């Protein structure tokens, strides 16, 4: 019965979510965008 | 559901020696150990005259990969059978007390960085994958008593 | 002296902190009763 | 300079995805038991 | 239910003014068998360690004392038949044992008289009382009923047995006796300040030590007079541990000369207050002691508070303590580390228990005189403005929910600033975040010439990078000093000798030629990873310590600056000198270049050896806030902020149920929705209607503070004695730790683990954590909603038992009924048991010793 | 539980130490009893119980930082350090107790698992003393601030570490009662160290 | 471990303690019926369970 | 055990969220509901008054 609200909020955490394992996976995976790998 | 298998990545393993799987070589302990014997003797004579060719050559293109970067060997400290020197205070790995006070990851890190004065690191030499299988060679040196 | 001083002020000042807060809310939000 | 700044960035995220995660709980646990 | 409940107020004046002096008397009497128990023939344990640095301080206590003693009062003394001085004759005695004897026998002298007279205030009162109710065992002993059926304490009995003649204070006519505790309040304090004199008093001419500006010029040592600025410690003025003459005022000659100081002031505030008492209205209803209980218990309670707090400080590094770790401190068996630290760190602690138990036992007091003005409906009708601002309800949810919120925040900011730097210092890859750790690598000095192979990307800035491996011209990997590390590359974790993050691959270089601001002297090329070190800033102690004492140390601060900034610049140079040696390519090229560091060693080296003497100057300087344990510059760290946020956000998680008790012992607007109104301040629930409503009354709530502040009395139990506070998992022996001078025992979980290796080494400190283990987890058989199935498995047993009684004939066994335990009398012995049980094993941690680095 | 503890031994002195230096060992900056009735044999006596480096050490004196503390820089002269077998025993001896029985045990013999077993023989010809001194420094095994054998670079100075090597020679082929005694130092050393 | 599946198998409806009172367990998980008789929680077959 | 288990950092990880879930059964064990069901409530009217 979820809010408009609440769908957008979980919409911004699933934003920062796949932000994130783009970040710790691109890199890693493809050996590009050399400012997040380690 | 949840494990779908589960994600623990890829293992890491030594060098790939044409059709011949290096991870799998990794977890077959006649495998390992006959590239640690390698390791360990600084030369591929000690090796059963049963070797294969490509073995035998590739085991030599390690070697001499290593020797560029003053890597020295362990047996001619420690000799080619244990139970070094006393000498140079070179550790006897024949001896089953100097077994039961180690513990096989204890000892991994002793290699890596070396022990006091004399005993050289070999963070810089080899892998971490490659000291995993000395520490399995060691093991097979004890004597009883 | 010195520490002691800055110590005891802090706790204060951790009172006092709070009430002003308190304060501002109370001042602000007076007319809108809380039911 | 900029590794702070990379620093503050990481931690806000985590503060919005955690806050925001258990807040969620909240929500979720409410639409159960009843509205 | 009521066996706790037998004396409760208000009481008459008599009474409770005999029961202070009688315990006063008591504690007296406890003070002087513990003056016996410091003597030297014992061994050292908990009770006489945490007196001896204050009768050090005293003079009554002398380290330097060797000769044994044969006659010193009247000719009897060195040892004889019957003691000569009973139980005392067998051992050596010193000096300091005949001084600490004849205390603790002034203190049992004057301890039983005043339980004597005490005992005559509060039974001549009820006119007299006969010695065997007094006693009240001792009708049991037969043939001795007799003696046991006489009066004392009667009011007209020859002067031997006296009580009180006129019956009362009121009834007695002697017109200086005040009549209204407001009216009393002024005599109260002229007898305190009286009390400051004969303290004073005694240390100037008895314990001789005169108050400042009055202190001799010559004192007595053990190796002979000496002026007092050059006497050690307890001899004189100088401080033999940090090298320095004393402040006068942090001698005991400067308490000697406050004792006048407060001492005339006390008086001074009593003699107005004679003339012109307190008559507000808003405090004329405190005259019940029901009301004054709480304002006097409540404020006693953030006393101690201020006793913790101001003691901890004051006496840190003073040497009183410090004298500790040099005598040869040996309990159970041990040898204690830094024994001065845990005897201050107990005192300290125990204070700060005190403190909240009577804050929160304060304002419970406070909720019953408030219930029962609900009760008996004159809540609405009282005058004071100290009920009536705090009336209405709307005003009441409004200060509750903004110290929720302000609570909530707090606390949030903290615990997930713990959290996150707990993920870094683990390195733990989340799928979406992989977390990273600190690292430092040496680039100056001897430590910059090691050789790394790196990867090194092409572009940072730009996506559609790409990276590649250093190299020579002719191709083979090339190893590159850290000296010539930059920001970007990557050195493999297996080379630097890293497992323990197998997640990840490389370090990644993000500061390079970085000098701790407070740390080693040292330039590092830097991983700063997701740890946090900006967040010891996020702290405004921080920035007040850091502020006053640059302004105390400004130009050393300055010449310390500058000092840095000439060495890296040399180092710098040095690194240009070598790398044109090390890419020369011509025998001649070489040789020349070689020559040239060669002239310009001397002066790298006068840089450095500069910089070092510059830094070690600066980092002996005074402490203003922040301390080592010598008592010298730190900067805070990220330990201090945290802990300063978690003392506003944990103390407010602790107090809020206060303002609950305050506020709602009667109503809360969950009851006042429903209309229903708490009958009494302690009943349990009215049952599982609504949901269920367990744990709203007052005396609930009570018990709710007291475990929730168990979490900020924690904290300041880790931070006392040396852990760190900022992670869960930090280890002392870390590169973070080390390159910034920190010393710590933990980290929250790894503190745990880490102490109990101290605490394993002693069977006595091991046996009280086997202990204090089971009496805390049996608070969970009371406070489990479950004593229904505990009372109807009870009623099984009884039944069971008396069976076997019919069966096998046992009169006894043939009406029993186990007890058990109501709801009520359930969560009191469980809170009992659950704080008990928490507390005996925090003593542990202070007493396995003191393990920060000093 | 408290007063009843028991009579203190005469022979644990109270007679004072000196008091430890606010300058730090590894300063550049300068560098690093009476006749009274019974002083002369108190002083004489706390010169042998009472332990003189027992107590944290100062941060700047710790092993990983001071300049001369790492494995492969630190000075083990057999002569200093086998020099005096009261020494070793009453610093070794207080530092083992406290820092190390915890998980080799109180025979120290071995407590937690796999841990070392001072008293085997076959462990001591294999080890040097620069061998005990790195394991000391760096901990043993892969983990955070060392293994399961812990670090110990922050926490002790390279002094205290030279008394636990010595006082480690001294568990070699005893019995599985508590620690090294006095006696057991001396044949120790008399033994060539 | 195993007494209060017992009480589960034999006291799901009346224990002897409720049957001294004539009380009847009313459903298999309510959580008390107290503060009566000094109180009751913890006597539904549910709780038994836990 | 322990300190074989604190060489492991995906070991420790599990050993800390292990101790949270636990002591949170606290919470809803304790004779308690009554308490949190009317500061729950003091909750709510604060934030419906923001
Ligand atoms: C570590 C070695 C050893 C082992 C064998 C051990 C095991 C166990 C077990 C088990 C089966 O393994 C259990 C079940 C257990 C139980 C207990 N132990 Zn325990 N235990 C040991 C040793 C000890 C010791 C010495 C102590 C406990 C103490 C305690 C106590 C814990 C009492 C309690 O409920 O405490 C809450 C407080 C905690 C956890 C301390 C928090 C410290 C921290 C620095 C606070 C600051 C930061 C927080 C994140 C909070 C911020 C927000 C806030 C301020 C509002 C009980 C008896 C106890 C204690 O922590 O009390 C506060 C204590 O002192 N224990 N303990
Ligand atoms: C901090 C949180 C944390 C993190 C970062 C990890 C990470 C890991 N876990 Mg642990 N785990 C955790 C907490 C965590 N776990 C907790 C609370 C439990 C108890 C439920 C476990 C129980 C556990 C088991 C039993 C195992 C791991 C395994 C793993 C690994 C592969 C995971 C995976 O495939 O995910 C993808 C999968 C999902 C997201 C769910 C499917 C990885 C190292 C596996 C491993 O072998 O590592 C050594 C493994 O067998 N996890
Ligand atoms: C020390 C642990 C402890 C012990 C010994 C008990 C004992 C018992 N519980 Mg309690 N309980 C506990 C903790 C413990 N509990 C905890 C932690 C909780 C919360 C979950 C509970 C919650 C609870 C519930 C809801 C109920 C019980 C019940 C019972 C009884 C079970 C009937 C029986 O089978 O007899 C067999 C008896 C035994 C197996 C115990 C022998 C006794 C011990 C080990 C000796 C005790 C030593 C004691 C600590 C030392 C102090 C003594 C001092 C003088 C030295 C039993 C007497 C039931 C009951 O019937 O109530 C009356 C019941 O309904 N328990
Ligand atoms: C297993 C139980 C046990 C044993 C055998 C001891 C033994 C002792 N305790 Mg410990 N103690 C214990 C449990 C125990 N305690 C518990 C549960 C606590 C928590 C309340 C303590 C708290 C404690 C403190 C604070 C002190 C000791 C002290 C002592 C010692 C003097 C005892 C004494 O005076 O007794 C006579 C006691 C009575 C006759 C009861 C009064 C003795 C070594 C003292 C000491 O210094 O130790 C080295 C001391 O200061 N006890
Ligand atoms: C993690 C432990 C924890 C936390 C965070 C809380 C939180 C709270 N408790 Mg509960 N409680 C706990 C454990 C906890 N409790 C335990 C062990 C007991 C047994 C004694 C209780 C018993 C209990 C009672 C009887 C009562 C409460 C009440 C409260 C509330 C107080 C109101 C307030 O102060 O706002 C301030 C809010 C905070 C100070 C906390 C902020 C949120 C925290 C820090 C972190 C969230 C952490 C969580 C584990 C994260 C998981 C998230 C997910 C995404 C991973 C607050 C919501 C009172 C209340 O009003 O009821 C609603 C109350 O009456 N507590
Ligand atoms: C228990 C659960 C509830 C979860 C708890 C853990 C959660 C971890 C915290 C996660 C934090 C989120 C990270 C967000 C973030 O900014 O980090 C990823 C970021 O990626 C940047 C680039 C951006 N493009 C490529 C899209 C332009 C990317 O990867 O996509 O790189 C950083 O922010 C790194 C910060 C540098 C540190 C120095
Ligand atoms: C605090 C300590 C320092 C000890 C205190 C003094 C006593 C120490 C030694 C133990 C004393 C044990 C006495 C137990 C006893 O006899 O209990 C009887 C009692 O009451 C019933 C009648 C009185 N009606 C009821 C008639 C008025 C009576 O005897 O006086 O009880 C209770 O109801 C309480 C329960 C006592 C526990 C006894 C249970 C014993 C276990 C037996 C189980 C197995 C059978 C088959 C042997
Ligand atoms: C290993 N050694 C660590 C300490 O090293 P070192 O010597 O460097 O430094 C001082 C800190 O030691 C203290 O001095 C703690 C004493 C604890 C007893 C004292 C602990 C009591 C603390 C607070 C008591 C609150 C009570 C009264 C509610 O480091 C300080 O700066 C502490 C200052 C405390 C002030 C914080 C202010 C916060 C405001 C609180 C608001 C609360 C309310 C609104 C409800
Ligand atoms: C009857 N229905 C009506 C209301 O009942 P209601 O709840 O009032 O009643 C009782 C009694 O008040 C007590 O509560 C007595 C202790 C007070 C001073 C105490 C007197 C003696 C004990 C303490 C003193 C001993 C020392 C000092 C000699 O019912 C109970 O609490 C029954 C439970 C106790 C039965 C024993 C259970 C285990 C024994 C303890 C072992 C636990 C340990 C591991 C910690
Ligand atoms: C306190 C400072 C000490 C001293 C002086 C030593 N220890 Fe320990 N230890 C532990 C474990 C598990 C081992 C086995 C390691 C392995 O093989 O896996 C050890 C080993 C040692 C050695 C031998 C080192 C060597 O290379 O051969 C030495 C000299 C040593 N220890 C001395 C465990 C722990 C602890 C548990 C946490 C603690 C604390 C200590 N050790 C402390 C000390
Ligand atoms: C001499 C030059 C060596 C070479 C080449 C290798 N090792 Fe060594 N090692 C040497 C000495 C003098 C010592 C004694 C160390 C000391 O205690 O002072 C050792 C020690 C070991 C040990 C035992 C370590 C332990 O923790 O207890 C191992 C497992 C060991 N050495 C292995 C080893 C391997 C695998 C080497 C080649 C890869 C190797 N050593 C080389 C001397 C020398
Ligand atoms: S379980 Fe106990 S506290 Fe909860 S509603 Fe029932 S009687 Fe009340
Ligand atoms: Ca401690």
């Amino acid at each position: 019965d979820i809010s408009k609200v609440a769908w957008a909020w979980f919409g911004v955490l699933l934003a920062i979510c796949l932000i994130g394992a783009f970040g710790n996976y691109v890199p890693k995976l493809f050996v590009k965008m050399l400012m997040f790998l380690n | 559901v949840m494990a779908t298998g589960c994600f623990v990545g890829a293992r890491n393993a030594s060098e790939p020696r044409l059709g011949s799987s290096s991870i799998a070589a990794s977890r077959t302990a006649p495998a390992y150990l006959r590239e640690a014997q390698v390791l360990y003797e600084g030369s591929t004579d000690g090796l059963p005259k049963d070797t294969p060719a490509d073995e035998i050559a590739h085991y030599k293109a390690m070697l001499a990969e290593l020797q560029t970067r003053n890597y020295a060997a362990c047996a001619g400290c420690h000799q080619v059978n244990g139970g070094g020197n006393k000498a140079i205070n070179a550790t006897n790995f024949q001896d089953a007390g100097w077994q039961a006070n180690n513990s096989s990851p204890g000892m991994v890190t002793s290699i890596v960085n070396g022990k006091g004065k004399v005993m050289p690191a070999y963070k810089d030499k080899l892998t971490l994958q490659q000291i995993n299988y000395l520490v399995e060679y060691i093991r097979r040196f004890e004597k009883k008593r | 002296m010195t520490a002691i001083l800055l110590a005891c002020l802090f706790v204060l000042g951790g009172y006092a902190a709070l009430w002003g807060i308190i304060k501002f809310v109370v001042a602000n939000t007076k007319d809108i009763a809380a039911n | 300079m900029w590794n702070v700044v990379g620093q503050i960035i990481s931690v806000l995220c985590f503060f919005i995805l955690t806050v925001g995660t258990l807040f969620g709980i909240v929500y979720v646990s409410h639409l159960l038991s009843r509205g | 239910k009521r066996w706790y409940q037998k004396l409760e107020l208000p009481m008459p004046p008599e009474r409770i003014f005999g029961a202070h002096m009688m315990l006063i008397g008591g504690l007296a009497c406890l003070i002087g068998t513990y003056f016996f128990a410091s003597m030297t023939m014992w061994n050292d344990g908990y009770v006489n360690l945490t007196l001896r640095p204050r009768l050090i301080s005293l003079g009554i206590y002398d380290p330097y004392d060797t000769e044994q003693i044969q006659r010193v009062w009247l000719p009897l003394i060195g040892e004889f038949s019957t003691s000569k001085l009973p139980f005392f004759g067998q051992y050596p005695l010193t000096m300091t044992d005949f001084r600490l004897f004849g205390w603790g026998c002034f203190h049992i002298g004057l301890g039983l008289w005043l339980v004597y007279a005490g005992a005559a205030h509060y039974y001549g009162a009820r006119g007299g009382a006969t010695i065997g109710e007094i006693f009240w065992l001792l009708p049991y002993v037969p043939g001795l009923k007799g003696l046991c059926q006489i009066k004392w304490f009667t009011p007209e009995g020859p002067w031997y047995k006296v009580g009180l003649p006129w019956g009362s204070f009121a009834n007695t006519p002697w017109p200086i006796l005040r009549r209204t505790y407001a009216d009393a309040l002024s005599p109260h304090t002229i007898y305190i300040g009286l009390l400051f004199f004969i303290w004073g008093f005694v240390l100037w001419f008895v314990l001789d030590k005169p108050p400042v500006p009055l202190q001799p010029a010559q004192v007595m040592t053990p190796n002979g007079l000496m002026p007092l600025e050059q006497a050690p410690f307890p001899y004189g003025w100088f401080d033999p541990y940090l090298n320095q003459v004393m402040h006068p005022m942090n001698t005991i000659n400067g308490e000697t000369t406050m004792c006048f100081v407060w001492g005339v002031l006390f008086v001074a505030l009593g003699a107005y207050w004679w003339y012109r008492p307190p008559r507000s209205i808003n405090i004329t209803h405190l005259e019940d002691t029901k009301a004054v209980f709480h304002v006097h218990l409540t404020a006693i309670g953030y006393v101690s508070f201020a006793l913790a707090i101001v003691g901890f400080l004051a006496l840190r590094n003073h040497p009183s303590y410090l004298m500790l770790n040099d005598m040869n401190v040996i309990i159970y068996g041990k040898k204690i580390v830094n024994p001065g630290r845990m005897i201050h760190n107990m005192i300290t602690f125990n204070h700060v228990q005190v403190g909240l138990l009577y804050v929160a036992a304060g304002v419970f007091h406070g909720g019953q005189y408030l219930h029962g003005l609900n009760i008996s409906g004159a809540y609405k009708q009282a005058r004071s403005k100290f009920i009536t601002w705090f009336q209405n309800p709307d005003l009441q949810t409004k200060i509750v929910g903004t110290t929720m919120f302000v609570s909530f925040v707090t606390v949030v900011f903290g615990y997930g600033m713990i959290c996150w730097n707990t993920g870094a210092e683990l390195d733990l890859n989340f799928g979406i975040y992989q977390f990273r750790s600190f690292r430092a690598i040496q680039m100056d000095g001897e430590a910059g010439n090691i050789g790394y192979r790196v990867f090194r990307p092409k572009n940072p800035w730009d996506p559609t990078a790409g990276g590649d491996w250093v190299k020579n011209p002719d191709g083979t990997a090339k190893l590159v000093k850290a000296r010539n590390l930059q920001v970007g590359d990557r050195i493999l974790n297996e080379e630097l000798g890293i497992g323990s993050s197998p997640t990840y691959s490389f370090t990644t270089i993000e500061e390079i030629n970085y000098k701790p601001e407070w740390g080693q002297p040292k330039l590092y090329a830097v991983q700063w990873g997701s740890w946090t070190h900006f967040l010891r800033k996020v702290n405004p102690l921080f920035w007040v310590d850091k502020g006053i004492w640059y302004l105390q140390n400004q130009k050393t601060f300055e010449a310390t600056r500058k000092a840095d900034e000439a060495y890296l610049a040399a180092h710098l140079k040095a690194v240009s000198l070598l790398n044109q040696i090390d890419d020369a390519q011509t025998e001649e090229a070489k040789q020349k270049a070689q020559a040239e560091l060669d002239k310009f060693r001397p002066e790298l080296e006068k840089a450095h050896a500069n910089m070092l003497e510059w830094n070690e100057r600066l980092a002996s300087t005074p402490a203003v806030l922040y301390s080592n344990l010598r008592d010298q510059h730190r900067d805070g760290e990220i330990n201090d902020a945290i802990f300063f946020w978690l003392m506003i956000g944990g103390w407010l998680f602790g107090f809020i149920p206060l303002l609950r008790i305050a506020f709602h012992n009667y109503q809360s607007p969950w009851y006042r929705d429903f209309e229903w109104r708490k009958q009494s301040p302690d009943f349990p629930c009215i049952g599982p209607v609504k949901g269920g409503t367990c744990g709203v009354s007052i005396q609930d709530q009570l018990w709710f503070c007291i475990l929730f502040s168990i979490k900020p009395l924690s904290a300041i139990a880790w931070y006392l004695d040396g852990g760190w506070i900022a992670t869960m998992m930090a280890r002392g022996n870390e590169a973070y730790y080390l390159t910034h001078n920190i010393s710590h025992t933990g980290g929250v979980f790894l503190y745990m683990w880490n102490e109990t290796t101290w605490i394993w080494t002693d069977n006595h400190l091991t046996a009280m954590l086997l202990l204090g283990h089971l009496i805390w987890f049996v608070s969970f058989a009371l406070w489990f909603k479950d004593r229904g199935s505990r009372a109807e498995g009870g009623d099984i047993q009884s039944r069971w038992v008396r069976l076997m009684g019919k069966r096998l004939g046992i009169k006894t066994l043939q009406e029993v009924r186990f007890p058990v335990s109501n709801l009520a009398t359930a969560k009191l012995w469980g809170t009992v048991f659950f704080y008990t049980g928490t507390f005996v094993l925090v003593f542990l941690y202070f007493a396995d010793g003191f393990f920060q680095n000093r | 539980g408290g007063c009843f503890v028991g009579s203190r031994d005469p022979n644990e002195t109270r007679y004072p130490k000196a008091p430890m230096p606010l300058q730090n060992q590894t300063s550049t900056l300068k560098t690093a009893a009476q006749n009274t009735p019974g002083a002369r044999e108190a002083a004489a006596l706390r010169d042998r119980v009472t332990p003189l480096n027992l107590q944290q050490v100062n941060e700047q004196d710790v092993a990983g930082n001071d300049p001369l503390g790492s494995p492969a820089r630190v000075v083990l002269d057999e002569g200093e350090m086998y020099r005096d077998p009261v020494e070793i025993y009453r610093e070794g001896r207080a530092l083992f107790q406290n820092n190390c029985v915890g998980c080799h045990g109180h025979n120290g013999c071995g407590n937690v698992p796999r841990s070392t077993n001072f008293t085997d023989p076959g462990w001591q010809e294999n080890n040097s003393d620069g061998g005990i001194y790195s394991s000391i420094y760096n901990g043993k095994g892969i983990g955070n601030g060392g293994g399961a054998m812990p670090a110990y670079y922050n926490q002790l100075s390279p002094q205290q570490i030279r008394y636990l090597v010595a006082y480690l020679r001294a568990f070699k082929g005893r019995q599985c009662n508590g620690l090294p005694t006095l006696s057991d130092v001396e044949r120790m050393v008399a033994e060539r160290q």
